[PDB]
RNA sequence: GAAAAGUACCCCGGGAGGGGAGUGAAAGAGUACCUGAAACCGUGUGCCUACAAUCCGUCAGAGCCUCCUUUUCCUCUCCG
RNA sequence: GGGAUGAGCUGUGGGUAGGGGUGAAAGGCCAAUCAAACUCCGUGAUAGCUGGUUCUCCCCGAAAUGCAUUUAGGUGCAGC
RNA sequence: GGGUGGGGGAGUGAGAAUGCAGGCAUGAGUAGCGACAAGGCAAGUGAGAACCUUGCCCGCCGAAAGACCAAGGGUUCCUGG
RNA sequence: ACACGGGUUCAAUAGGUCAGACCUGGAAGCUCAGUAAUGGGUGUAGGGAACUGGUGCUAACCGGCCGAAAACUU
């Protein structure tokens, strides 16, 4: 199985966009010090001081 | 424990079982385990219930983990300190932490450690 | 039975060596050929 | 009317698209919010980006005097760089060619209010 | 580049790389370097597009948007 | 799965070289190709067959028919 | 380094030869990532570590995945960086 | 994959614990018979995977994002 023609460029962008990363973020995050901001998920870590950076 | 749907952790379930064996021994040696979030999750309910038998204390119940655990040092600190810690909780021992992935693998990571 | 080539430069040289070349006539056009192409000779 | 301030990287040894790809997730955002969405992308390759992006917060604050708290990603490029190419071999002597692009990556921020 | 005058110094940055200064007539002359084409990738932006099938155009052709002349008029008019 | 003290397997060193060699013969094997191996030279070979031949304008404007062919998928004379 | 004009002379005009050399696209961020031995944990190095290091467990060949010669390769050994 | 359904500390959805259902079929130790292999008692035992029902013991995070502000005739 072989592509017969190649794809229009408009076809080919939309599948090309249709590429994503998911965006997820969470503010008013409280630490030792500086608020640093991490993601929901990891919170509770923080709180801990479980991360770095 | 209950069985586990889909693949077996590594490889086959021998595999799985000496992984949550060895994983157990570090735990009740150090109480603080950093790994990946699944294998934290599968450790929860094993090691829940070899503290369950230190907290009752009894020689079946060390032949019982000795089945399991071959190397013995660890029985001696599980059932001399930390069951005996463990005797005024009524299960739930275990706590897991989620963890920042590590790069090069994108795994959820995550941590599990006694309570105490 | 899977193999295709097994060097050996003592039978290299016994059969391709140019002192071989040197043997003959017919060698030794050669390897003035290959003098004047400029090339290192075997 | 937007003073802003310039900064970008050469000879990056990561795949245009995947870079675009990042760099997606920051048009139109702030600064330090920007910079800690990518500290926590899973794609593993915003690294670069948000070194350059912390480039342009020293050029905007030091050599142009601005704050870094009111600077706005006006815009970022994601150019296609020298590709290099390097040679693999494939069954039945087939000689493939695998490649090694790079980009050029600029950013550009300015104050907001 | 005629000439190495090879961007001292300062600032991001692990470095590479970049920026501000600076040399140079020129950096739109930075070793990857005269001019730097096209295919190609990409950012911004004026217009059209999620009830419709035709080598993907042409001719009719509405209404928006850029620009622009005359003009009622804004007479604020020795300004536009 | 067969042979596995025999017409055995294997390494080392040696010989047979192209219309020739070798061959418990199959027309296979001789540097992944063998009903005559490879490189070069004559070589810019040849081919009644295929394929391609680059910018424009103006006027005019065919045939697929006959005769002959070691010829009917070509060519010659004639016709247009 | 070229224009206007009269002349001379051409490797002279590319749209295709499953053409050649270079560069770049679609397919596509898809397939593939190389035996059905298996890795795991702690501390540490480090800007950065599942893959290097040091410890401790687990697992595998063990008439070979061990240890030695030839042929061959011809610095691939060690130290430091 | 995503989607879908329920729940998200006024909580029993998940994991654990305890007690049951159910499967296995009589654990180790002790004691007794025997020279031994082995059999009885302690013991319808001991162990346990989903299922059932209680038990707030750990984890559902003291929180983020996107989401209307309406032209007229009759």
């Amino acid at each position: 199985a072989v592509p017969k023609r190649r794809k229009s460029r408009s076809n080919t962008r939309s599948r090309r966009s249709q590429w994503k990363a998911a965006k997820t973020e969470l503010v008013g995050v409280t630490v030792a010090g500086h608020a640093h901001k991490v993601p929901r998920r990891l919170l509770k870590a923080a709180r801990l001081g479980l991360i770095d950076f | 424990p209950k069985p586990t749907k889909g693949p077996r952790l590594g490889g086959s379930s021998s595999h799985q079982k000496a992984i949550l064996a060895n994983l157990a021994t570090s735990l009740f040696e150090h109480g603080r385990i950093t790994t990946t979030e699944p294998k934290a999750r599968a450790l929860r309910p094993y090691a829940e219930k070899l503290i369950t038998h230190a907290k009752k204390g009894a020689l079946h119940n060390r032949r019982e983990v000795l089945k399991k655990l071959r190397d013995k040092d660890v029985v001696h600190t599980l059932f001399a300190e930390i069951g005996p810690f463990f005797a005024d909780r009524d299960g739930g021992y275990t706590r897991i932490i989620k963890i920042e992935a590590r790069k090069g693998d994108n795994a959820p990571m995550a941590v599990i450690e006694l309570v105490r | 039975g899977k193999r295709t080539f097994q060097p050996n430069n003592r039978r290299r040289a016994r059969v391709h060596g140019f002192r071989l070349r040197m043997r003959t006539r017919a060698g030794r056009s050669i390897v003035s050929s290959r003098r004047r192409k400029g090339r290192r000779t075997l | 009317e937007y003073p802003s301030a310039v900064a970008k990287a050469r000879f990056v040894r990561v795949s245009p698209r995947k870079a675009r790809r990042v760099i997606d997730l920051v048009r139109g955002r702030s600064v330090s919010d920007a910079l800690d969405i990518l500290r926590w992308a899973p794609q593993a390759a915003s690294g670069p980006v948000a070194k350059v992006i912390a480039s342009a917060a020293a050029n905007a604050q030091n050599n142009g005097g601005l704050d870094p708290a009111t600077l706005v990603v006006a815009t970022v490029y994601a150019d296609q760089g020298p590709t290099a190419k390097r040679i693999r071999p494939r069954a039945q002597g087939r000689a493939f060619r695998i490649r090694r692009r790079t980009s050029h990556i600029t950013v550009v921020v300015e104050s907001r209010p």
